């Protein structure tokens, strides 16, 4: 429904439904922009990434409180079966869409680091939330899938990016809490993180002001997870 | 455990 | 879309759709549940209501955000016009809905004060967040409407409610806000609300220990108004 | 200036 509106009516749109808070609408009009075909700075990725973070943010918190419901019952009725079935069927949907535009055509035209390691991340995290709510035959194939892409992209990081990156070190958390949470490796993300850590902590010592606020902004979140983990 | 929020640009 | 589904599951899923935060939902059900064509019970009538209030109170947010944007802007383009125009439209839809179940049987099917009050308020709200978006032909029409079934809600909440009902309380308090908001009459405002907390004070002494929690709550609302204004 | 919030059943 997009195709008619300029790109840069879009993306200021984007911004708009923001500071709105209508993060359906700011989804739309950046898959819209997305859609024009051309790469995507580092403010319309950041964009792109909260709009969809935020809607598929709501579909998975809402899939839980039905989860527990419908687990707590196991008589009312295929009701909350029913509607959990819903819910999950449309943030499937929001993943699929999402990760419809890495394929068609964002991680191939991506060639920096920056922009490489970003969209394998959001792929990474969008397979994750598949298989959150995956209980079939692909259920393997699935988290295969998020590990792959979070692979791909550490990969690349390690050897692109330094240590304080806050790309990296959100992927980094983020992998990390695939190991715990989809994987059933817990070790693996307690090491992870630490390493992360140490290894960030090391590097803060070559950052301006602003860069160490960033940098540790996100080494905190692994260090809560750590705490809690430990 | 928590993940980036990643819901404020 | 919910003429296959029984009321009883409609009603259900409502409910489970507000466990969850999912508002638009939960309206669609409950939409559902009034177009089966019975009178809704009390409860009924709370979901009908919480539904609706949580969707057009996102979209009122939101306008408001939009048009505050709008008004410090007057060159960007007309993008935030549009996009203010766009949610403005849209939050116009879901009044018009609640405003078509109410005439199309709601009202005329209601005889028990307690229903019949309920709907009126419910009229007089949906009238008066139009009326907080409108500037065109029928602006004062729109007014005129919200203030008509405000007053008849009134009229029967005086004959047939003691002073401490809830529905009472919370039809005087929102018609403050449409004197003061709306129709630039704050004395009205502040006499209607004070008239409505003494008459409720004097009545406390009949009520219940929870009766007693259900009318403070709403006239500690009253009272914080007053403070507003005076 | 604050109406019934009406967001909760
Ligand atoms: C994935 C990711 C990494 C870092 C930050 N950050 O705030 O620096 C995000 O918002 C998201
Ligand atoms: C319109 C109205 C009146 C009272 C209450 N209450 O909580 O008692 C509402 O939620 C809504
Ligand atoms: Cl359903
Ligand atoms: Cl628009």
């Amino acid at each position: 429904a997009m195709g008619s509106m300029e790109r840069a009516s879009l993306i200021q749109k984007a911004k708009l439904a923001e500071q709105a808070e209508r993060y359906e609408d700011m989804a739309a009009f950046m898959k819209g922009a997305v859609e024009k075909g051309e790469e995507l700075s580092c403010e319309e990725r950041n964009l792109l990434s909260v709009a969809y973070k935020n809607v598929v943010g709501g579909q998975r918190a809402a899939w839980r409180v039905l989860s527990s419901i419908e687990q707590k019952s196991n008589e009312k009725g295929p009701e909350v079966r029913e509607y959990r079935e819903k819910v999950e069927t449309e943030l499937q949907g929001v993943c699929d869409t999402v990760l419809g535009l890495l394929d068609s055509h964002l991680i191939k035209e991506a060639g920096d680091a920056e922009s490489r390691v970003f969209y394998l991340k959001m792929k990474g995290d969008y397979y994750r939330y598949l298989a959150e709510v995956a209980t079939g035959d692909d259920k393997k194939r699935i988290i295969d899938s998020a590990r792959s892409a979070y692979q791909e992209a550490m990969d690349i990081s390690k050897k692109e990016m330094p240590p304080t990156n806050p790309i990296r070190l959100g992927l980094a958390l983020n992998f990390s809490v695939f190991h715990y949470e989809i994987a059933n490796s817990p070790e693996e993300a307690i090491s992870l993180a630490k390493t992360t850590f140490d290894e960030a902590m090391a590097d803060l010592h070559t950052l301006s002001e602003d860069s160490y606020k960033d940098s540790t902004l996100i080494m905190q979140l692994l260090r809560d997870n750590l705490t809690l983990w430990t | 455990a928590g993940s980036i929020p990643g819901r404020r640009s």
